[PDB]
């Protein structure tokens, strides 16, 4: 659902 | 919010101390579908028809969720979409697409699947809402609420008045907020495509920081088999009682959700010396399309699903999860910070992500909980 | 004694109940294996979309299903009726549980379940309704019915449902309520001739016929067949009307389309639309003829009748007229809900058959027939 | 329905 990535 | 002040949800900031619904169950329900902008019609997609299934795959592949900086896009597979959209109890009316009348081109979709949900002290039949998608050409033309009102109506006709769904955006009013963390498996590729970044720290050093064992350490770890379904079900049910928002799955739903399918779902059980299955780990397969990179098209990501421990330590279980993903060719392993995942994220060298994940209940008034109390992993 | 039902989560025949709740907890692991059929038989899930299996199922029920006291009549459920009763919304082919002979594959057994939201006193719980338990006559008195029950119970458990509702003509442990069938004669010539009834004495055939004479068109103002546009108000009416009783179904609008929208030879619904154009009452009655052994009594069965402005008395009178007009020989209504207030007055007769209502895996107080609010096919 | 009744 959420395409997060490295912060 | 102009749309959500009309819906049976609590407001942002009103804190809640009652438990229950917002508006009563409907004694009579609209018979007619909501009105679409001129030139478009509703169509229930038959996913058994491979052409329609293909159509739905393309719509999502070209128009679904992108990351924060618009460099990656989900690439749910057709077979993944059948696993996610046809669990036990699915209805063809709940695969609600929108088409161009002239060409029958698909430009919208939203779906609901039935699910028993447990929240605090209540179990109620609900629906899970997923894949709200509007063709890029049709964005901000007010079509998404039309989709929402229509799916709400079709669920209402089958007698269900509560829902659960997630979103990357803050809406009124989250029942819980989770955070995605990402563990690198192929740091070379993730960094090459700008999914992550060298923390000055030499890449060669970075390459050996995320290196893993060639094989899993846990004893008697093997793929889930048919004979494991009752014991998996048992393990999951008892484990889920510490959280406040969980699914209540029948043995049939446990078969559907956990029995291994190549390139969709992977499950591994731990069978000990007595032959008793004592723990299991699971993760599903969802790659993302990487845009405008000439040599790097898609990143293979594993998403943790439901991991239960009764004798193996959770850390060791998740370690072997990382190992198995690695062996299978995944570039990254993603996990939320819910249930007990905070207890092992840093130690296995995951980094936190930039996206949040809000959980929402429709027409259900209750207090919000911390991420650790969330026990539901949606597709 | 009850060797089978003593192993089940049902209350004993004698115990008085003071509690509300399940008898046993929901099971977190369910037997994956089908139960054992005696040597020479196998299980089969019947796909009723196939007209061949549907007919096999029909031939089996027509030849081996319920008979009356004197073995004179037998239900003659038709294919289309069985499709209506066994394919409501949420039906499963696995719950159409038949038994076949391994060698010849002939259908010799059956049991069925369908999903149903049931409201009982203060609880709404997902249950199933169990109907059409049938074993071929050559196969009776040898423990196939218990195996059918355990296999359907297992198959319901696999879907996460742990309670059931069912009726029976026999006294089992433990009836949640006891109801009684009453009959209103419509064509007494045929009825007395085939021994469904008898001349009550000190009376003639001609006098008898003038007793059951009916008007040829109904009394109520604004009665008409139910139409598509009426599915919401019927649903509304039913939902509000059913809240007075202690054992009722909870239908979604879809289940109402399915259970009440009219079908030739199956279900008939009539609504009352008043001067203002509001539907205010409705009547329902379904078609189930019984074979006359040794050719076919045609019977109509009261289903759900909701009144808010028309007196129930007039509603049921018009029901009798409508049935009479459609060619039915007899009108059978139970004595549950508010039916006691019109059975005598409308000249129904009492039957010999009782109908016991039962809950599986649910302990609760028993109710009098007036509080039972559930009609099964 | 279940009970095949007739006039008592
Ligand atoms: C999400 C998407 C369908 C939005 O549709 P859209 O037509 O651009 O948005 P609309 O014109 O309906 O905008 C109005 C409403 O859409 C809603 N909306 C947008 N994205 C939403 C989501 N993921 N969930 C719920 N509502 C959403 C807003 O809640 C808004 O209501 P508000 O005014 O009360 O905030 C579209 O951006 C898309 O395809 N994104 C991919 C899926 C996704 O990001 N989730
Ligand atoms: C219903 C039918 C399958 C009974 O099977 P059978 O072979 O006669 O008898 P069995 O020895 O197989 O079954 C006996 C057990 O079945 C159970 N049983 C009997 N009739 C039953 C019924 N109608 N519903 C549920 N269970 C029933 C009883 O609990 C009994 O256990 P008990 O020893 O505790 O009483 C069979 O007579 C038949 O098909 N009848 C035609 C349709 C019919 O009669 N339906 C139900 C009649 S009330
Ligand atoms: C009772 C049925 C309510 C159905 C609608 C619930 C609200 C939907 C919000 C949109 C959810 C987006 C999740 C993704 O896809
Ligand atoms: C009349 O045809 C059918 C016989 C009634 C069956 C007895 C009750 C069995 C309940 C079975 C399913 C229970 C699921 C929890």
């Amino acid at each position: 659902k959420v395409l997060s990535k490295i912060f | 919010y102009q749309f959500w002040d009309t819906q049976p949800v609590p407001k942002l900031g009103e804190v809640v101390n009652t438990h229950g619904p917002v508006e009563p169950d409907k004694d009579n329900i609209r018979q007619e579908p909501y009105t679409l902008p001129q030139g478009f019609t509703w169509d229930a997609l038959d996913l058994g028809d491979r052409g329609v299934l293909k159509e739905l795959y393309t719509l999502l592949n070209e128009n679904y969720v992108e990351d924060d900086d618009n460099m990656f896009r989900f690439d749910y597979s057709p077979e993944f979409l059948l696993w996610a959209l046809r669990p036990p109890g699915w209805l063809p009316q709940w695969h609600c697409g929108v088409r161009v009348v002239s060409s029958r081109k698909l430009v919208g979709f939203i779906s609901a699947i039935p699910a028993n949900i447990h929240i605090y002290d209540t179990e109620k039949k609900m629906v899970e809402i997923n894949f709200l998608c509007v063709h890029k050409k049709l964005r901000s033309k007010r079509v998404a609420p039309v989709l929402i009102r229509e799916i709400t109506r079709r669920v209402h006709l089958e007698g269900i008045f509560q829902a659960v769904y997630t979103a990357g955006v803050v809406l009124p009013k989250p029942v819980g907020t989770c955070r995605y963390w990402h563990r690198s498996l192929n740091p070379r590729k993730l960094i090459e495509v700008k999914f992550s970044h060298l923390s000055n720290m030499t890449m060669q050093r970075t390459m050996k920081l995320y290196r893993l064992p060639e094989t899993p350490k846990t004893a008697g770890l093997r793929p889930m088999e048919t004979k494991d379904i009752p014991v998996v079900h048992q393990l999951l049910t008892r484990y889920l009682k510490q959280f406040h928002l969980t699914p209540v799955m029948s043995q049939e739903e446990v078969e559907h959700w956990f029995y291994p399918q190549e390139n969709i779902i992977d499950t591994f059980v731990v069978e000990n010396a007595n032959g008793e299955v004592t723990d299991f780990l699971s993760f599903y397969t969802l790659p993302s399309t990487i845009m405008n990179h000439p040599t790097h098209k898609s990143l293979k990501a594993a998403y943790s699903f439901y991991n239960v421990h009764t004798q193996t330590p959770l850390l060791d279980l998740m370690s072997d999860a990382l190992v198995l993903a690695k062996m299978k060719g995944f570039d990254v392993f993603n996990a939320l910070d819910l249930m007990e995942n905070k207890t092992f994220l840093e130690k296995l060298k995951f980094g936190i992500g930039d996206g949040n994940l809000q959980y929402y209940l429709y027409n259900w008034k209750c207090p919000s909980m911390g991420a650790e109390k969330v026990g539901l992993v949606l597709q």
